[PDB]
């Protein structure tokens, strides 16, 4: 609720003075201990989220006035700060306690207090020098409570909550890195340094375009209702008096001629944006588009002063927008609008932005309404989402005023005539975010670093922009390509084209096409294309034509089809060159990009034709890293937060492994998991706003939910995509793991974990093979590597390799090596590998076919360690003595891991436990006593079978406990229900339960012979030692 | 080389990365956990301020081989060809030297 | 189809209104499927998400949605599948950035809601551009269900009744695999042949359900031609002691006692081959266990599958799949898999591997399709592919042998004491206690094939 | 349906052939109840269109089978008491989702 506020320095935990109307509403509660959240109003879109306090009554505060320590904040309130505020009592809820907390301080406080031994006379000692009662006081996290000394970091499990002195989680922790040093609070770094005071006419300062909207409301003092709105600027209340004048005041920006007026105020503390600087919106700043430093000189000029003009002509400055005839309407009656607001302040050649939501376009709604207010309620029923540009073309005055330059704009005396098109170039984003000021999808913002192709192309614009300015003239053309959809390089062409300030003319294929089947659509698309841009390009250059999809219409087509529909391409995509080069020629300076899905489809003709051609590739680890930060970024966030409530997530997110997890996935993919996580976010606080009452203030997303939206995300792309061999498996489910645990982690992950360390050129681990009985988890702990590091996973069985004589299988493996180089990261495994790789040299088969297979293997295994990284080979054997030894060589295979009988009975235990881990057993199961009734023999596979045994015998014995009931109940109670009756209504849970005993096992143990002789016992020991021992 | 250099570059300091910050003290009333999750975190949850790359230092030094390495790896390099095979192509090679494999 | 989802969308749209206020937009795609023109369409769709703007928040639906905007079926016969794009998927396209722009302007006013009848069916675009968030299957009606459903159904005729000693709960037990269609058209017969016989005041009985269920067919059913109806039981086949206790093992166990297997918490096996001298019954006692079960049955043979295009014929195989799945339980059956899915290498064109890789997509494919109850023959199952023997991955195989003089005797006794369906008699004039014993020793190394032949030759004679 | 329809490739075709239909069936029927509507090779105009053929063919005939759907439904629900008969040599050639729709076999 909005209430007055006013700032003591008296410190960040001394008692915050509260009106005696605000303390009545407490009234059953303690009374003493009053706590109230508060919410400052933020210099932009969004909501401070509301801080809690410890507060106390006191009367001398006027109606509805409220005292907080501004010391609390990173600032002292020297200049004046925002004069009110939204307080809320929380009445039902009480504070909550936080039971952990984090901290930080200077490195002589820790090395002194700590002296003493305990932690309690610490910690009152921190009481008396912080005024911190337990039970009594509310930490916040990145709270400072000493000037660069005191710091508190993290407070768990809320980031805010009640102290407890001694049941409290505190973490005692030092600042080592001399960080203390440097944090200061706003405000607090001028202990009056005294500026130069003087009545200067003109000071030249640096100019910045305003971030975000600022509301009325922040006005100090307030304006005239009537006032125009849109010739505002601000800055620090130092500058105003070195130009000793006053918030709310006329001031003149001028810069080698080009001159304007503006209202001025400060900017209340707390700040936030750069000292020393004058804040300007858009409107300014487009008349100064290439001074960044401007002087300022004061202004006597006085409203009353102010000429009235009659007649003004206006040129609408050349847009895309500007020549949509879809809008002329509603652009026109937002222009209206705009005027009929209020009286409006312009001079001669200035501009005049105006904004509109698009949407509401076609819909005509409500011009009869004769001088209505009500239009301004319409306008949050509105939102505006993009804007068009007007020039000021000539201002009629009837009278010579003092102030003649500039002049007021009334509607009901003053009239308007639009005029013939101007063109000016558009801004570049670096003197202001158009789309930040006005909230609309702000484009991801790239850094040119880290995106090298983006930088690639733009090194292009730039310089062609230049050289035409400088008289050359070159027909710059580009042609964006790439492997997978849903890479925005549409997003990066306007990212580009706002980068530079340059107008944008797109045009999406899918959109306008009409019958590309009858003979029009070649003069149909060519008329379009050519009408949408001549209206706009004569007075837009310089920008750039932009083909979305491009390759939709240029199909190159296969002899075999219809003659005629190949003599129609042949056309669409001739006459589409020759209407490009006409363009360029006629327009020097323009520029064409086309955004295709497949490089290869489009003809080979106007590729040659075309002079740069430049593909856009998958995200990698730092650019997703970046676009992770962008879209978490609270401004992406809170787009369109109706809801007060703002969203955020803890900064206890780890981005770096988000990244990580991120690999093989595009910008939609990760938009639509941070907005899963929103999701989640939204869904637990409102489950928690019922459950408790008290909102636990904003929302939050923990790494957990981004987590299980990349998994839900890699599911549905994996459903798409072939590999169907991830679904599910842990170490839980397979035991004997531990044996080789260091030797597998080593080999696989830590060159995935440590690239930069293994970018030393170095020969990564080649492959694994493994060999043993088979059935004892072989191919289970492969499938566990493969979905615990979450890589793609193929399983190629060698002997389904050969055919009859030699059909396809060199070829095969070829595609699935491909295949696996697309879908990186991945895994591929051959399944006994002994029946596809067996010694060669000796014996003479009939054709050698083998001979090459073995080769091609050999050598593709060893040219892909080089740089193939994320690609990885696994080979199976039972069998490794009739393995060829070319392969038992480093390079080929180093680590060769064994997986042999379970010789102890802790082998057997841990697979019966991770076999049974999900069986309702009773408690009589001691498998201890199976593990030593098992013989050794028994394998992993055996002890499968001896599971599946167990659960048949036990099944069994419930169904003859069931069926006797059945006939017991049957000849109770006189009629003959079917057993499928009987299990539909008449069966309880306990039928629908099964129970397993000892006995079960026994029975099954009994029932299992060895899989294994043990004659084959000694053969794979021997093997194994032959092997082994070289 | 690079084995026997595993341990000479990575032995500097303490295990590839940053360590030997430690933990300072707490003052918990039964929660005694000084694990990384509230260590590494927190007080430097992020690696470093805002972390970043730089300049060559995972692969620092070249495991330079050592005539002594070089020495080893001959002897434990096999030859890759049996006697056999080589005595049945040269004298093949000849066989065809007699009419085209020589002058 | 036949799920009544229309029906589902109008009920939902009314209660959205009378207690959340979202304006809705309802329109069914027959309308604009009757226009369908790219530019007359896309002036449509600005003209919706327009209005819908409009009404803030707002609720677009449109029940049959692949009826307009459903892509072609994937291959539709053009061999450039990618380059040109089919319109249906312009306009998707077009509806897409519209919406999505809205979306994206505004999360909170317009949420849409699509309408069709299979995921693969409704263009993929929309999946691959994350335009769906979530979606729901309508599964066949449960028993429980149909309870209400019959007993909402013959309550809007209020005149008819139940009896007594009938109940709604056998409704459901014999009413199955039926949408509420299906219950609608099925309690519209049975009040019309119950109109036939005007001597009971409205009152269900028994018989005329036994009668109107025996002339039912089913929608589900409708358009197939299920070789079902053979009347193979115990009787008519005896021998083969082993693989009738493993056949009760594999199906009658399951159905006579689902309480246990319900938590029995390993996936259970799938099914089983079957292998043997020709002739020797493998046909048989397939058909006589699954009438022990009572179960559905399917006789499919190598033929129905194969055809004239490559591609068609693994679309083929996956609505086969599909129908096989949607009658849990139920059993499938290959008769001369031999000529099905052969060991791969052994095709020019390699049809046969990519249809058995195909195969081996769903019973590999881990989604809890498992009551369908897979089978299949071959008297040459060494032509078959080892991957699709791999234990664990595949069930047991049921050898048929030789039958001896015990076997024999086994099945010359059945089939001669055998009781007629059309007279219920012995199928022939049978000695009533001649010596079957010394038929059976100058029998032996035949087959029961044979015996049977020999017995009906006889029988001319 | 195998006499007059007049009309069986144009596009206009199945407006053509539902909106005859539709104009005599109720310009007779209103008056004439009860009555019975019968189509003769119903099938020859319904039919389940193979994927082996163009598209736009089979949206076609998608239509024009809905629209003879609705026409149907329309007929029954404006004149109670009115019924009517179909006739098919081959019951594969209809559409199925069709036949669900009906009634009586
Ligand atoms: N870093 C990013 N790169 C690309 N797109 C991004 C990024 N961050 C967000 N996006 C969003 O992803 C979408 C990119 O779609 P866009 O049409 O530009 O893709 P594209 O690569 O041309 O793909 P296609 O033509 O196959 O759909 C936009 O909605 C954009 O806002
Ligand atoms: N709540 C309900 N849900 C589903 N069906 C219902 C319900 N109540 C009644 N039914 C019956 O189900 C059938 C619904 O048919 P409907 O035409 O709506 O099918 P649909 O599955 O929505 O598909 P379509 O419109 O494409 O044919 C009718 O026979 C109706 O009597
Ligand atoms: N016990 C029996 N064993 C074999 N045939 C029997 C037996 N009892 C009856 N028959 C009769 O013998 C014939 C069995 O041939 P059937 O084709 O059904 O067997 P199959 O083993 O499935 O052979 P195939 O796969 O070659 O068709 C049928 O005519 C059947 O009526």
């Amino acid at each position: 609720m909005k209430a007055s506020l006013t700032f003591s320095l008296s410190g960040i935990y001394a008692p915050c003075s509260i009106s005696r109307d605000i303390y009545l509403e407490y009234g059953d509660k303690k009374a003493e201990c009053l706590y109230g959240t508060i919410r400052l109003p933020q210099y932009g879109p969004g909501c401070t989220p509301g801080k809690i306090v410890h507060c106390v009554l006191d009367d001398s505060l006027p109606f509805c006035s409220i005292v907080v320590p501004s010391k609390l904040f990173g600032f002292m309130p020297t200049q004046p700060t925002m004069d009110f505020c939204y307080f809320e009592p929380i009445l039902d809820n009480v504070v909550p306690v936080l039971d952990s907390v984090t901290f930080l301080i200077n490195e002589q406080l820790y090395s002194k207090l700590m002296d003493l031994p305990q932690e309690m006379q610490q910690i009152q000692f921190l009481h008396y020098k912080y005024n911190i009662n337990s039970m009594e006081t509310v930490v916040h996290s990145r709270d400072i409570l000493t000037s660069g000394l005191c710091q508190i970091l993290n407070c768990s499990p809320f980031p805010q909550g009640l102290v407890d002195f001694t049941e409290t989680q505190l973490i005692l922790v030092n600042d080592t890195e001399q960080k203390l040093s440097a944090l200061k609070y706003a405000n607090e770094d001028e202990e009056y340094a005294l500026p130069k005071i003087g009545t200067n006419s003109a000071l030249s300062i640096d100019l910045e375009s305003l971030p975000c909207t600022i509301s009325r409301d922040l006005l100090r003092p307030a304006p005239h209702i009537n006032d125009d709105n849109s010739i505002y600027a601000f800055t620090d209340a130092e500058t105003l008096l070195r130009l000793d004048v006053t918030s709310g005041s006329f001031i003149t920006v001028s810069n080698m001629g080009c001159v304007r007026l503006v209202k001025l105020f400060v900017l209340l503390l707390p700040n936030g944006f750069k000292k020393r600087t004058i804040y300007a919106p858009p409107k300014i700043i487009a008349s100064f588009p290439d001074c960044s430093v401007v002087t300022i000189s004061k202004s006597n000029i006085g409203h009353t002063d102010i000429p009235i003009a009659n007649q003004v002509f206006i040129s609408r400055v050349g847009g895309w927008l500007q020549s949509q005839k879809c809008f002329q309407n509603i652009i026109l009656t937002t222009l209206k609008k705009f005027f009929s607001e209020s009286k409006r302040i312009l001079c001669q050649n200035d501009l005049i932005p105006i904004a509109f939501d698009s949407s509401m376009a076609d819909l005509n709604i409500a011009e009869e309404n004769d001088e209505s207010d009500d239009e301004d309620e319409l306008g949050q029923y509105y939102k505006n989402d993009s804007l068009v540009w007007f020039f000021v073309t000539s201002a009629e005055l009837d009278c010579f005023s003092k102030d003649n330059s500039h002049f007021i704009i009334d509607p009901n005396r003053t009239k308007l005539i639009t005029t013939n098109i101007t063109n000016r170039r558009p801004l570049p984003l670096s003197r202001s975010n158009l789309q930040r000021y006005y909230g609309f999808a702000e484009t991801f913002y790239y850094d040119l670093h880290i995106f090298p192709y983006v930088r690639q192309l733009v090194n292009i614009l730039e310089t062609s922009f230049n050289c035409s300015q400088r008289g050359i003239t070159l027909n710059a053309s580009v042609l964006l390509h790439s492997t997978t959809n849903n890479v925005g390089k549409a997003t990066m062409v306007r990212f580009a084209s706002k980068y530079l300030g340059i107008h944008l003319l797109e045009i999406d294929c899918l959109s306008l096409t009409s019958n590309s089947r009858q003979l029009d659509s070649t003069s149909k698309i060519i008329g379009y294309i050519r009408a949408k841009c001549e209206n706009v390009l004569p007075y837009a250059s310089p920008a750039v034509i932009f083909l979305a999809h491009l390759d939709s219409i240029l199909l190159d087509v296969n002899a075999n089809q219809d003659p005629e529909a190949i003599k129609l391409q042949k056309s669409i995509n001739f006459e589409m060159s020759k209407l490009l080069d006409d363009f360029t020629f006629k327009f020097p300076g323009t520029t064409f990009v086309g955004s295709v899905n497949n490089i290869d489809n489009v003809p080979s003709s106007f590729r040659s034709h075309m002079r740069f051609e430049i593909l856009v590739p998958v995200p990698s680890e730092a650019q997703r890293l970046r676009i992770f930060q962008w879209y978490l970024s609270s401004h992406e966030l809170n787009r369109d937060v109706q809801q007060k409530v703002p969203v955020s997530y803890m900064d206890n997110i780890s981005f770096s492994s988000l990244s990580s997890y991120s690999a093989g996935l595009t910008p939609l993919d990760i938009k639509s998991i941070v907005e899963t996580a929103r999701m989640t976010a939204t869904a637990r606080f409102y489950q928690e706003s019922k459950k408790c009452g008290w909102l636990p203030q904003s929302i939050l997303i923990t790494q957990e939910d981004l987590s299980k939206a990349t998994s839900k995300a890699r599911n549905e792309f994996s459903v798409s995509i072939g590999a169907p061999q991830i679904p599910n498996v842990t170490w839980d489910d397979i035991g004997g793991i531990d044996f080789v645990k260091g030797e597998i982690l080593d080999t696989i992950d830590m060159p995935l974990k440590h690239p930069e360390l293994f970018t030393s050129g170095m020969k990564k681990r080649s492959g694994i093979l493994f060999y043993g009985p088979p059935g004892t988890g072989k191919t289970l702990m492969a499938k566990a590597i493969a979905t615990n590091f979450s890589l793609n996973f193929f399983s190629v069985k060698g002997p389904e390799l050969l055919n009859m004589y030699i059909g396809e299988s060199e070829a095969n493996v070829r595609r699935v090596f491909q295949k696996a180089r697309e879908a990186k990261p991945c895994v591929i495994f051959f399944d006994e590998i002994d029946s596809v790789a067996p010694k060669r040299g000796n014996q003479g088969d009939s054709g050698g076919v083998m001979d090459r297979i073995v080769s091609q293997l050999l050598a593709e295994l060893d040219g892909m360690s080089t740089d193939a990284d994320g690609v990885f080979v696994i080979g199976a054997t039972n069998r490794p003595d009739l393995l060829d030894e070319a392969l038992l060589r480093p390079g080929r295979f180093d680590k060769l891991l064994y997986l042999g009988i379970p010789d102890t009975d802790t082998k057997q235990l841990n697979i019966l436990e991770a076999l049974t881990r999900k069986f309702v057993l009773d408690n009589d199961v001691k498998l201890i006593e199976l593990a030593k009734l098992c013989p050794f023999n028994y394998t992993g596979a055996d002890f499968y079978a001896l599971c599946s045994d167990a659960m048949l015998n036990a099944m069994s014995r419930i169904a003859r406990m069931v069926e006797k009931k059945v006939s017991q109940h049957n000849e109770l109670t006189g009629e003959n229900i079917s057993t499928r009756r009987w299990f539909d209504k008449i069966a309880t849970k306990e039928d629908t339960k099964v129970v397993v005993k000892m006995e079960d096992f026994l029975k099954a143990q009994e029932q299992l012979t060895p899989s294994v002789s043990r004659a084959e016992l000694n053969h794979y020991e021997a093997v194994r030692a032959n092997f082994e021992g070289a | 080389s690079v084995h026997r250099w595993l341990s000479a570059a990575d032995q500097s300091e303490v295990v590839p990365g940053n360590d030997n910050i430690e933990y300072f003290s707490i003052n918990e009333h039964g929660r005694r956990e000084e694990n990384r999750l509230r260590l590494k975190t927190l007080l430097q949850q992020d690696v470093v301020h805002e972390t970043k790359t730089s300049t060559s230092a995972a692969s620092e030094l070249t495991a330079v081989v050592t005539i002594n390495d070089l020495l080893e790896a001959c002897q434990e390099t096999k030859p890759s060809i049996s006697t056999s095979e080589l005595v049945k192509l040269r004298g093949i090679y000849d066989r065809f030297q007699k009419d085209r494999n020589g002058e | 189809q036949g799920i009544g989802k229309t029906r589902l969308l109008k009920e939902l749209i009314n209660e959205v209104e009378k207690d959340h206020h979202i304006f809705v937009k309802y329109a069914d795609c027959e309308t604009l499927h009757e226009t369908s023109n790219l530019d007359k369409t896309q002036k449509l769709i600005m003209e919706w998400c327009s209005f819908c703007y409009w009404y803030g928040p707002s609720l677009i639906v449109l029940d049959n949605v692949e009826a307009l905007f459903g892509k072609p079926q994937a291959n539709d016969g053009d061999p450039s599948n990618n380059g040109q794009w089919d319109n249906a998927s312009k306009l998707l396209n077009f509806f897409i950035n519209q919406v999505t722009k809205i979306f994206n302007k505004d999360n909170k006013r317009i949420r849409v809601l699509f309408s069709g009848k299979q995921k693969t069916q409704i263009n993929p675009l929309l999946f691959d551009k994350h335009f769906v968030s979530e979606t729901w299957s309508l599964r066949a009606p449960d028993k429980h269900a149909r309870a209400k459903l019959l007993e909402y159904f013959f309550s809007k005729n209020q005149i008819m009744k139940l009896n007594r000693d009938l109940q709604f709960s056998d409704l459901s037990l014999e009413t199955e695999g039926f949408s509420p269609l299906d219950l609608e058209i099925f309690t519209e017969k049975i009040f019309y042949d119950l109109q036939l016989e005007r001597d009971c005041d409205n009152v269900v009985t028994r018989e005329l359900f036994s009668k109107s269920l025996s002339a039912f067919t089913p929608s589900a059913l409708r358009g197939v031609k299920l070789t079902k109806e053979t009347n193979i039981k115990w009787g008519d086949i005896g021998a083969l002691a082993n693989a009738k206790d493993v056949l009760l093992e594999t199906l009658e166990w399951p159905t006579k006692y689902e309480p246990i297997f319900v938590n029995c918490p390993l996936r259970l096996r799938s099914g089983i081959l079957l292998y043997g001298y020709p002739g020797c019954g493998k046909t048989l006692l397939a058909s006589a266990v699954a009438q022990q079960c009572g179960l559905n049955f399917i006789s499919v043979k190598g033929p129905e599958i194969l055809n004239k295009f490559i591609g068609a014929s693994e679309q083929n195989i996956r609505e086969l799949f599909e129908r096989a799945q949607s009658v849990k339980p139920c059993i499938l059956f290959f008769d001369e898999f031999d000529s099905i899915a052969p060991k791969r290498g052994h095709d020019s064109t390699g049809v046969t591997d990519r249809v058995v890789n195909q195969l081996l997509t769903q019973m590999d494919g881990a989604e809890g399709l498992d009551g369908v109850y897979i089978l299949a023959a071959t008297s040459r199952p060494d032509l078959i592919d080892s991957a699709l023997l791999r234990p664990g991955r595949l069930d047991k195989s049921v050898i048929c042998n030789i039958p001896t003089e015990s076997e024999r005797l086994d099945i010359l006794q059945a089939i001669v004491n055998s009781k007629d369906k059309d007279t219920g008699q012995k199928k022939f004039a049978l000695e009533k206690n001649a010596d079957l014993k010394l038929i059976a020793e100058k029998t032996a190394g035949f087959s029961g094939a044979d015996l049977q032949g020999l017995c009906y030759n006889a029988y001319l004679k």
